[PDB]
């Protein structure tokens, strides 16, 4: 619930007036959360379509379909205009609750991150910190009780199709291939001993390895995230 | 004898154990966390329920 | 079989309540805490500002000059106003707003009318300064749920700002679930649910009109 | 009567009683050892006029925990083809039956080495389930696949998928087995299976479905422009489909894995281990509770 | 979370003192029957059986809810322990 | 099949013939040497683990039977097939802590 | 503005299946009036069931009969699946009678029939006799709610009596679909199709029937409050 959406149909464009973005979306031209510039703005289109005056307004529009927990979006909390998803202020909210304090709670949570491993057991020492073991752990059990309500409903499984072959991997070893013969001609004309050879080799390896570790997490976060 | 065992006197051991803790042990035991007190809640079945904080 | 269960309420003015039904047979606190929920953030009839004309004033990204407020923190605060209608006959008000000089305007300001109360009066809307002036006409209409700007689209003249909607009285519901026994029956519910509105309606009315809904809703299904 | 109300004659269960924990199996008697009664004993017992009997009860009684139905008893007695081992005068023997439901605290598994206990039987209203109605059976987790690298069991699934509406079996040796290409072929058969029957039944697709196909595009699971079916026909290609939560109505956010698996229950049943004390035997020369 | 249980382990210079003197208390309301306790009625613990609300019966719940309330004296050497028996015995006789 | 055969788990026609008789205790099998063989069937019996051993018959009256058909399927065997436990329909998805 | 009462279509096929769709209804509403009657439907639906079985000569269910192929842990899992229909709603119990020998494949059909009672799966095989094979069984078919396993109900009519598990729903299987609609300018209304799938034994529309009632009686449990 607080990863958000970046979107890429929209991809830069220029805009003068927020309604020319606007009007831009309603043709199907660029993506609700397509980074833009209105006016040298660097916004995009969810945050000036849909501009909530509070939290209940935002998740009460979540409610009924017109936007997602992970569409970015203007909220007004605690007198202030923030761009952010509905999802990050429904975890603020959970935190907000848990511990009965709204204001220590805004100064508590990482606002403009995903939360994950860190971010939650950062959360955990602070509260620990401000406010003492009752109430943290009052904090641990609503935590556990929101994620796992929302891992269940959010789509997360895995089929042989979400391990993710990339291209680059081809490139990759072909390259390899290609360098491989080369040592071995080095090898053919007593350049290189044995050990040298077999040390090569290993290192030519050992790098491809980490360049398709590379190359598969980049796939996944430009095209799958 | 299992089937003289009444219905009250599932209700006297809810008044039993009130407020009281027992301890929950795993082996290996290798720091003091492999020892914590919960107050129980009665349950059919016959696995101990764990909280799932508490399994790292 | 089991015994008419009892209804517990709890409430706190207004605003806010929590209500608990137990005991229930197996699976009959989500039967009934799922479709309760459902229709008391879409179905409850309350009102909403849908539209606002200011005095010079183009469109919705536009400042106000002498206002310390732009135009979008206005809409904001008028989608916060609370307007309850006295006689069931109204359907849709416009309400009046002009003032000027250094002042704040609450939501007292606007001008009053007939059979239409204002739950919220201290409600900030706007600061003006010095030779600050503020002219607006709000539009406000009786409806359910929630419906963006765009959708209703409505524009009494050219330079009218369609408002998002937020038409439901009911501002949040949340609802649990806990397993209870009654002896040895074993896996009983106890439904707890948690109604948020604003106050026009109270939390144990807007229940009262879900289950109305609802019952009503289970009649359909009787002569083909 | 009702301690001995199922013990025969000779003071043997009867077959097909049903034994449950402290009811006896075999009724047995032994002299007390020579005691003079505690100064206590001997004036409760002038309280009451009763002698104390010379043999005390020392039956076999069913251990807590276990009990089922008697199936068979077989009777050794010295005197009768029979001898025992010296001093001994009969043995008896009870065999004791019970049908064991898979119960909360029971390991399953599979062959590529998931396993886990069964935390939690649903009613069936509760369970995921296919939009034409039909629930799932057991609900897997996806964390369990990643850091243990074992593949194989969702092919399984996927190809399980196939067979769940082909009606049909498969074979696919180690090394020498079914390619994804095969596999996926079978699935569009039996996605024309599926899904045709509701084209046919007269229904079109449901706006839930719509709203999962609109998550499934964003995920770049599904190819934009083409139509409800031919979307849901890649999602199932994929292995995965439109999954409702039965405690809402509302559909799964996203496309879910779904097929057949082959699961085993394993030789590890709470209903063997779990066991508590309140006080008991000591040992001989420690003083301490038995293990 | 025991209720309260950060103010209570603000009151002592170590851990161990409190549920040193949590359980003395304890055991001092058991043996008198919780009739030298320091809660006002409505200050009572209670426990929901079927038939009602009675008291709570745990006495280590008790202290910890009378702790909480300032109204005990705890440290070392405040009175000989023959003479705080013997005046506990005294105010709040035990049942024979 | 090979393991279901290789551990005894079942019993398989000796020779060809034609099934006389079929019984959840026994079955009597007529071979092509005119001869009448009587398979007696093991029911609910215990193993070392307490596990059931019983063998079920899964032939009918006047069948013809050719050498090495099955007679009898064991415990784990469904048609002579190695049955370990059970194919069920499975999503997977978190599911409330579960 | 406000949406009112729908058109109600009613689709039978024998007394086994049945679709059922309302429509227009307001946006949402297929929801959240198809899952809980999916709930109602699937868990509380009165219903019949095989409660006990005495067979002669038989004391427990391990065992074997002379003459019969199937043994009896496998006849009563036949017996299980028997759909009996009750015509008398007083009527809470019946004992069916078999007694069946020589060669023959036992169907259902071969209980002893009995007022006011009806065997909806006739070709139901119940056990296959030999040539000298007898069976002589008395089952007990009651009424009842939900699944009650063998253990927990524990009912014997005489001493050699099993108990049976009992899944008395008559519900098979339940879906729903909500589709788009419109009505006049109105869009994104809800068309719903309650498809309701049972044994027989009590129709679909029936089932729909209790199922509203069950329904309408919980939303009755909200009628006098309390304060906590
Ligand atoms: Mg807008
Ligand atoms: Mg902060
Ligand atoms: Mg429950």
């Amino acid at each position: 619930i607080t990863q958000v959406r970046k979107e890429k149909k929209g991809a830069g464009l220029e805009f003068a007036t927020p309604e020319e973005a606007l009007a831009a979306h309603e043709r199907g031209e660029v993506a609700l959360n397509a980074p833009i510039k209105v006016a040298g703005r660097e916004t995009s289109v969810g945050r000036l379509k849909y501009v909530f005056a509070n939290p209940d307004e935002a998740l009460l529009a979540v409610a009924h379909g017109i936007v997602d927990l992970q569409d970015v979006v203007t909220v007004r909390y605690m007198g202030k205009r923030l761009e952010t998803s509905p999802g990050r202020i429904l975890f603020a909210r959970i935190v907000a609750e848990a511990v009965e304090d709204e204001k220590v709670a805004w100064e508590l949570i990482q606002l403009d991150v995903p939360q994950e491993k860190n971010s939650l057991k950062d959360l955990v020492y602070q509260a620990f910190l401000r406010l003492g073991m009752e109430k943290t752990a009052r904090l641990l059990d609503a935590l556990k009780y929101y994620g796992f309500t929302f891992s269940t409903t959010s789509g997360i499984t895995i089929g042989i199709d979400d391990a993710v072959i990339p291209e680059e991997k081809k490139q990759y070893l072909e390259e390899a291939d290609r360098k491989l013969l080369q040592i071995e001609q080095a090898y053919e004309m007593g350049f290189l001993t044995d050990r040298e050879r077999y040390d090569q080799i290993l290192q030519l390896w050992t790098e491809t390895t980490e360049k398709v570790t590379q190359a598969v997490f980049k796939n996944f976060e430009e095209n799958y995230p | 004898r299992q089937r003289d065992i009444k219905d009250e006197v599932w209700d006297a051991l809810e008044e039993v154990i009130h407020g009281k803790v027992v301890l929950l042990n795993r082996a290996p035991t290798l720091h003091r966390l492999g020892i914590q007190a919960f107050q129980p809640v009665l349950v059919e079945g016959q696995s101990i329920q764990l909280h799932p904080l508490v399994c790292e | 079989k089991l015994k008419a269960p009892v209804f517990t309420v709890r409430t706190q003015g207004r605003e806010y309540g929590e209500f608990v039904l137990e005991p229930l047979e197996r699976g009959f606190g989500v039967t009934l805490g799922n479709p309760l929920r459902r229709i008391l953030l879409s179905s409850i009839p309350g009102t909403a500002v849908t539209s606002v004309y200011i005095e010079d004033v183009l469109h919705e990204f536009s400042t106000i000059p002498g206002v310390k407020e732009d135009v979008v923190e206005i809409i904001l605060n008028l989608k916060e106003l609370v307007v309850r209608f006295l006689n069931p006959s109204l359907q849709t008000v416009t309400l009046l707003l002009k003032a000027e000089g250094p002042k704040e305007v609450k939501a007292r300001d606007f001008l009053p009318v007939a059979d239409v109360e204002i739950m919220n009066p201290d409600l900030h809307i706007a600061t003006l300064e010095e030779g600050g002036r503020l002219n607006m006409e709000v539009r406000v209409d009786r409806g359910v749920g929630y419906v963006p700007a765009e959708k209703h689209g409505i524009k009494d003249r050219i330079n009218a700002i369609p408002v998002d909607a937020v038409f439901s009285p009911v501002r949040r519901v949340a609802f649990q679930v806990e397993d209870t026994r009654l002896g040895q029956r074993t896996d009983l519910d106890k439904l707890t649910l948690r109604i948020w509105t604003d106050g026009s309606v109270t939390p144990l009315e807007a229940l009262n009109q879900a289950v109305e809904i609802l019952r009503e809703h289970l009649t359909y299904f009787s002569n083909p | 009567e009702a301690a001995l109300r199922d013990l025969d004659e000779e003071g043997v269960v009867r077959i097909g009683a049903e034994v449950k924990p402290g009811d006896i199996l075999v009724g047995r008697t032994s002299f007390k050892g020579e005691s003079e009664p505690t100064p206590e004993e001997r004036l409760l017992r002038s309280i009451f006029g009763e002698k104390a009997r010379d043999v005390k009860d020392t039956s076999l009684r069913v251990p807590p925990g276990e009990g089922g139905i008697v199936v068979r008893t077989v009777r050794l007695r010295r005197g009768d083809g029979v001898e025992l081992k010296p001093g001994v005068r009969e043995v008896v023997r009870v065999y004791v039956a019970q049908k064991r439901k898979l119960q909360v605290g029971d390991k399953l598994a599979n062959r590529h080495g998931n396993k886990g206990v069964v935390a939690k039987i649903l009613p069936v209203e509760d369970m995921p389930h296919l939009p034409d109605g039909t629930p799932v059976d057991v609900i897997l987790n996806p964390l369990g696949v990643p850091s243990r690298m074992n593949l194989g069991q969702i092919l399984e699934t996927h190809l399980g998928l196939a067979g769940y509406f082909l009606g049909q079996r498969y074979i696919s040796p180690i090394f020498d087995g079914a390619k994804e290409p095969e596999i996926k072929e079978l699935l569009a058969q039996a996605f024309e299976v599926y899904f045709g029957k509701r084209k046919g039944e007269g229904f079109g697709v449901d706006k839930r479905e719509v709203e999962v196909l609109r998550r499934a595009e964003k995920l770049g699971l599904v190819t934009p422009g083409k139509t409800p079916e031919e979307q849901l026909k890649e999602l199932f290609l994929q292995g995965k489909v439109v999954l409702y939560d039965g405690r809402t109505g509302e559909p799964i956010e996203g496309p879910i894995v779904v097929g057949q698996m082959f699961i085993m229950k394993l030789y590890h049943m709470v209903e063997d281990k779990m066991h508590a004390r309140s006080t008991g035997p000591y040992s001989l020369i420690t003083q301490q509770p038995l293990g | 979370a025991e209720p309260g249980i950060d103010k209570l382990f603000g009151m002592v210079d170590s851990k161990y003192r409190l549920t040193v003197v949590v359980a003395k208390r304890a055991q001092q309301l058991l043996r008198h029957g919780f009739k030298n306790t320091v809660l006002e009625p409505e200050e009572r613990p209670k426990m929901q059986t079927l038939e009602g609300l009675f008291d709570d019966p745990n006495a280590v719940t008790w202290a910890m809810k009378e702790l909480l309330t300032g109204r005990l004296v705890f440290g070392e050497n405040l009175v000989p322990e023959d003479r705080l028996q013997k005046e506990m015995e005294r105010l709040y006789p035990v049942e024979r | 099949e090979r393991v279901v055969r290789d551990s005894l788990a079942a019993l398989y026609a000796e020779e060809d013939g034609e099934v006389a008789k079929v019984d959840g205790n026994r079955i009597v099998v007529r071979y092509e040497d005119g001869r009448l063989v009587e398979y007696p069937l093991r029911r609910f019996y215990r193993s070392n683990q307490g596990t059931a051993l019983d063998q079920r018959p899964r032939v009918v009256v006047g069948q013809r039977v050719r050498k090495g058909d099955l007679l009898a399927d064991g415990p784990a065997s469904e048609n002579g097939f190695l049955a370990l436990g059970q194919n069920v329909l499975v999503a997977i998805m978190p599911f409330d802590g579960y």
